[PDB]
């Protein structure tokens, strides 16, 4: 059978993968990195708590000037903060509530909003007028809209509930490119420094590196048993982390093309909810369901330090651009600033 | 008094905060403001004016009760109470408004599960469990049994056993509850960790399909065989399908579904393979009853049907007892199939203009379970199946436990929250659509609390050191002897919208007539049906019906003798209306009218439930007459302390009108749980407001019932309704245009952060 | 059928641009990683501890 024999060549090119990642498996990160120095101790504590949400808190996004934030209630505000003065800067009300995914640009004069409302809406904020207006309600996915962001301010990456991630241009409100290589509900992703490649994750456990240019899947990541939730790349752009539901996170590259390291506790139980890393990438700043935030040394799996300040999950997890503080926005409507 | 003192501070807390123009504003005291104060001078008038003490002795008296008490405390506490103009800060304010600091209502998990009602077997239930990761999973579950005819999967995460919260147990102990709860023989209802979407990798053999897949869009599994490897792999009856084999298949019928294996291609029409099918609603069984007399692997994945959201709290209590909560809202599971045989019923009743178009409407609804609960339509669709269910219906329930062989009290409370019944499109149709609408929300919230009552779980008498066992036990002759009594209360806004006061009137009528149905058990066992425990059947006419709740051979033996022999047992009903909001802009003669209309049927309300309030004295009265009457005095004047108040929220004495605010909402609920009441809470959309007198008459029952300290009242009644559930159902709809009511007390308002 | 004849078409063209790409090993990728790491150490003020008047959320005026 002509569809049996592909599957079967299929499992061959799967398997050849598979022994081409054990031969390109020469030694592990913690047998390169045990002979550095440990992290220790990483006391962070509490500067600001953003506190303004009537509901739970489902996303946060720095700017790249490291002072304003933007957090998604789950009753349909997007507030706008200073980190510094601990004020809204704009409080925005949706159309829809349960927005899951909020997107500050970096130029700073967009934010974007999307849920389960399959639209993702462009908010601008630099207007004349002073008021924010919503600039375009990019809308043609079926599923719900889970994790997006912003290459510039026309060109926005949004993951989807349909397996898709569309790359939109703004000012037609269009899909220039369709990613359509996942079969799981596609639940984050993340552009790389370089912001010609991201790594979108599904359900499926599986961490699709595209590119964006070309518009094809590079290459593919697996080794979680469980949903992949949260997905963040180190901060050179050859590496990735992943914080799934099997309370693991896992750092992968990208020029070995398989997992580097993993990052699981016997005491850890709880799914993570959001991933990043810090500035020189040494700690992976972790936010699970425990109601906690692990901060991982990255390069001998150690965890380094937790920060347990918050009632219920946290759900978004964030640091600078400057490195110098985390947002670690949680569902029970806080956004604590640790440093 | 002082030992009632507690739930008069719950109440003078839940009628001081609720009323509209606030006497707990913020005050400046030698210039320094005071936030969420309360000077005693005021508070003691108020309370003379509102006919709380009848003297100011009284009311200073029970102001030192409150102070000793914990209720409310001296804002510099130098002080005790005295009648004079100081400062009195309530504790629940000081807590919300961070004014030593230790929480005690916490958050502990949020969970999405699925309740597994689980007949014991001969020589254990059907599985075994074991810790792995420090968490409780099922080890294995035995092939044939009744625990995966229920659907247990290898490897689940249980959550609760029986009402009992296990996952914050040690392994020894919940083996011991569940080999306790064996050798005593107790139903097994259970929640498992149960994911909204389920790869199942069914085995494709190569003769017949051990399962029956039916619908259009989306296909649904309409029956699986017991001990089949479909039954191993995880595939239980109701699961609508979404995606087979990569083929997404959520628009393709069930022919487009079954080609996808092996089996349905060499045979078509003759491929069942003469199993036990067990099948997803009783309708469907009976139906289908009534008809008949290496290894190629398909990896699908399925949208569970019937999911539960849950969220478990935990608090230190009020005698030092830590306790916790698991509040979830469930879709009413017997609701398509309760509307289908009521319009089946009626057509019966009639059989001819509408007999057809009854029965099409029966077969629309026999015909697929999608959503699982209609959502408000958006459009205005012809007149269909679906528009005679209760819009948005879910069931918000508490199950408390907290200690006291292992002592532990758990509790169940349910309260149903609806859309108020709409016919968005002669007339007797639309009565007839509404009363369906209506009826079924009854019948699943009467459900609920039945199923909790004979599962030795309901305590509408908490406050006395009561235990579930005997107050669920009175409940049920109780309720028995006297009738059941439907409390709806209406949130929504006759004054301000149209469609809300057509809805009011609709629902005021439909109570009219069917305060004439009656609930009339009967035993009959069917193990072929997955996990529903009773079975309804609607038999009779428009004016008068009767509901016959078949039960279990254990939910049969518990119930009281009168009913057993086939009794009936009417339903009264009481209709409480009061809008969240306030006036501003005050109305027309044609708005004063609805208003007028509100009071009208509040007043009918308040005269219903007196009525049953006489004969539940009566009832008490003869079951004393045949320690007791000591132990009984203590809820009695409670109960018509809670009847003065209501009499003075609907007619107040000319003179002060208006000065209660909207505490009716409270006091209502409060009212209605003392007494025996099924409580149902229904708005015009189905989440926002409804979701706000939820966390308010939950937290009040916790506080009141269970002993949550009141320094935590307004932090329980405000994290329930943000970071708790009753926001899937927002999810859920997402297509309204509902919003919080803005112009709304203190009380029914989230609160900043400070 | 042929939605599935077409999917399965496409995952394996996929595979093989995904076995047709080239990888660094795993000993170069953790030397680079650990190069990064070394080289922006000092340049990290979550690992380091930066003055309170330094960093903004303590004693900076901004």
């Amino acid at each position: 059978s002509e569809l049996d024999q592909l599957r079967q060549e299929a499992e061959q090119l799967k398997n050849q993968i598979r022994d081409a990642r054990k031969a390109c498996a020469d030694a592990t990160l913690s047998q390169i990195t045990n002979n550095i120095d440990p992290v220790g101790r990483i006391q962070m504590r509490t500067r600001r708590t953003l506190r303004g949400h009537l509901a739970k808190i489902y996303a946060m996004h720095w700017g790249t000037d490291s002072r304003l934030l933007v957090s998604a209630s789950q009753d349909g505000k997007l507030i706008i903060w200073d980190s510094y003065t601990t004020n809204k800067v704009h409080a925005i009300p949706l159309r829809s509530s349960w927005v899951m995914t909020c997107a500050y640009a970096p130029s700073g004069n967009y934010v974007a909003c999307g849920g389960l409302d399959n639209i993702c809406s462009i908010y601008n904020l630099k207007t004349r007028e002073g008021n924010v207006r919503v600039s375009r309600e990019l809308a043609g996915h079926t599923g719900y809209l889970s994790c997006c962001r912003f290459l510039d301010d026309n060109q926005i990456v949004t993951s989807s509930g349909d397996t898709t991630c569309a790359l939109w241009d703004i000012e037609t409100g269009q899909q220039t490119t369709t990613f359509t290589g996942h079969t799981g509900d596609v639940m984050s992703l993340s552009l790389a420094p370089d912001t010609r490649l991201f790594v979108s994750g599904a359900c499926d456990a599986s961490a699709k590196l595209w590119d964006v240019r070309e518009g094809m899947c590079r290459q593919t990541f697996t080794g979680h048993e469980s949903d992949i939730n949260a997905i963040c790349f180190f901060p050179n752009g050859n590496a990735f982390a992943t914080g799934s539901d099997d309370a693991t996170c896992r750092l992968f590259d990208l020029r070995a093309d398989q997992e580097l390291m993993t990052y699981s506790h016997d005491n850890i139980i709880c799914g993570i909810t959001s991933v990043s890393f810090s500035k020189s990438g040494r700690l992976l700043l972790a936010g699970y369901d425990d109601f906690n935030c692990n901060v991982w040394d990255a390069l001998k799996a150690d965890r380094a330090g937790v920060l347990a300040g918050h009632d219920n999950r946290v759900s978004c997890l964030g640091v600078t651009d400057d490195g110098m503080a985390v947002a670690t926005g949680s569902w029970d409507s806080f956004l604590k600033i640790w440093n | 008094e002082l030992e009632d003192i507690m739930s008069k501070g719950v109440r003078l807390y839940c009628r001081l905060h609720s009323l509209y123009t606030p006497v707990i504003k913020d005050r400046d005291y030698h210039l320094k403001t005071y936030k969420s104060v309360l000077p005693g001078s005021k508070l003691v008038d108020w309370l003379l004016a509102q006919g709380d003490c009848q003297t100011r002795e009284e009311a200073v008296a029970l102001g030192v009760g409150l102070c000793n008490n914990g209720f409310m405390h001296h804002v510099l506490e130098k002080s005790e109470f005295r009648d004079e103009s100081q400062y009195f800060r309530f504790h629940a304010d000081e807590e919300m408004e961070g004014t030593q600091l230790r929480n005690d209502f916490k958050l502990v998990e949020n969970i999405l599960a699925k309740r597994l009602l689980i007949l014991p077997q001969e020589e254990d239930y059907g599985f075994d469990i074991e810790e792995k990761n420090k968490a409780v999973v099922v080890k294995s579950v035995q092939r044939g049994s009744l625990a995966e005819v229920a659907g247990l999967q290898v490897g689940r995460k249980i959550y609760s056993i029986n009402e009992d919260l296990v996952f914050l147990r040690p392994f020894s102990e919940v083996e011991s509850i569940l080999n306790q709860s064996f050798c005593s023989r107790r139903p097994l209802r259970l929640l498992v960790a149960t994911k909204a979407k389920e790869i199942i990798k069914i085995p494709d053999q190569p003769d017949t399909l051990c399962f029956q897949i039916r619908g259009a869009a989306p296909p649904y599994v309409y029956a699986v065989g017991r001990g089949s490897e479909a039954m191993a792999a995880g595939l239980c009856a109701g699961q609508c399908i979404l995606k087979v084999n990569g083929s997404n298949v959520m628009n393709d019928g069930a022919p487009e579904v079954l080609e996808h294996f092996q089996a349905f291609r060499s045979r078509r029409e003759e491929a069942l393979g003469l199993y036990q099918w067990i099948y997803h609603t009783h309708e469907d069984a009976q139906e289908a009853r009534a008809s008949q007399e290496d290894s190629p692997m398909v990896t699908l994945t399925v949208d569970n049907v019937h999911l539960e959201h849950g969220v478990v709290y935990e608090y230190v209590s009020t005698a030092g007892v830590r306790c916790h909560v698991l509040e979830k809202i469930v879709e009413p599971r017997g609701c398509f199939g309760l509307t289908a045989k009521i319009l089946e019923a009626f057509a019966a009743n009639d059989s001819g203009q509408r007999i057809a178009c009854y029965q099409e409407f029966a077969a629309q609804l026999k015909s697929r379970v999608s959503p699982p609960f209609k959502q408000a339509p958006l459009e205005p669709h012809p007149l269909c199946g679906l528009d005679f269910c209760p819009t948005n219906c879910h069931i918000n329930l508490m199950e408390v436990s907290y200690p006291k062989l292992n002592p532990m009290s758990y509790t169940q409370h349910c309260i149903t929250t609806m859309a108020a019944p709409s016919w968005k499109c002669e007339l007797q149709l639309r009565r007839d659509a509404i009363f369906c609408q209506a009826l079924v929300a009854a019948v699943c919230t009467f459900s609920e609390q039945l199923l909790a009552a004979l599962g030795y779980r309901y305590n509408n008498n908490g406050e006395y050191e009561e235990s579930s066992r005997d107050a669920s036990r009175k409940w049920l002759e109780q309720v028995a002897a006297t009738g059941v009594l439907l409390h709806c209360q209406s949130l929504l806004s006759p004054a301000t919208v149209k469609e809300e006061r057509t809805m009011l009137e609709d629902i005021w009528v439909t109570l009219s007539e069917l305060d004439n149905v009656t609930f009339s058990f009967k035993q009959l066992d069917e193990n072929y049906v997955a996990n529903t425990n009773v079975f309804y059947h609607i038999e009779g006419s428009r004016q008068a019906l009767k509901v016959i709740f078949y039960l279990d051979s254990y939910h049969f033996s518990k119930l009281p003798s009168r009913l057993e022999g086939g009794a009936s047992l009417r339903l009264h009903t009481a209709l409480f209306t009061k809008v969240l909001e306030n006036v501003e802009g005050l109305p027309s003669p044609g708005s004063q009218a609805a208003e007028d209309l509100q009071q009208d049927i509040n007043a009918q309300s308040l005269e219903k439930v007196q009525q049953y309030y006489r004969k539940l004295r009566a009832f008490y009265l003869e079951r004393s007459n045949l320690v007791k009457i000591d132990q009984l005095i203590r809820p009695i004047n409670a109960l018509d302390e809670l009847c003065r108040l209501m009499k003075s929220f609907v007619h107040p004495k000319p003179g002060a009108a208006g000065s209660v605010g909207a505490g009716l909402i409270p006091i209502s609920s409060e009212l209605c749980y003392r007494l025996g009441a099924c409580q149902m809470v229904m708005c015009g959309t189905g989440m926002q407001r409804s979701t706000l007198s939820v966390s308010l008459e939950q937290a009040a029952i916790l506080a009141r019932s269970h002993g949550l300290l009141p320094k935590c009242i307004m932090q329980a009644t405000d994290i329930m309704r943000k970071q708790g559930p009753r926001v899937e159902i927002l999810a859920k709809n997402l297509r309204v245009k509902d919003q919080m009511p803005q112009g709304a007390p203190r009380l029914y308002r989230l609160c900043q952060p400070p | 059928n042929t939605a599935s004849i077409a999917q399965a078409r496409k995952l394996v063209e996929q595979l093989k641009m995904e076995a047709n790409i080239d990888r660094i090993k795993v000993s170069k990728a953790a030397a680079d990683l650990m190069a990064y790491c070394e080289a922006h150490a000092k340049e990290d003020p979550l690992l380091t501890p930066v003055p309170a008047s330094e960093n903004p959320f303590r004693e900076k005026k901004f």
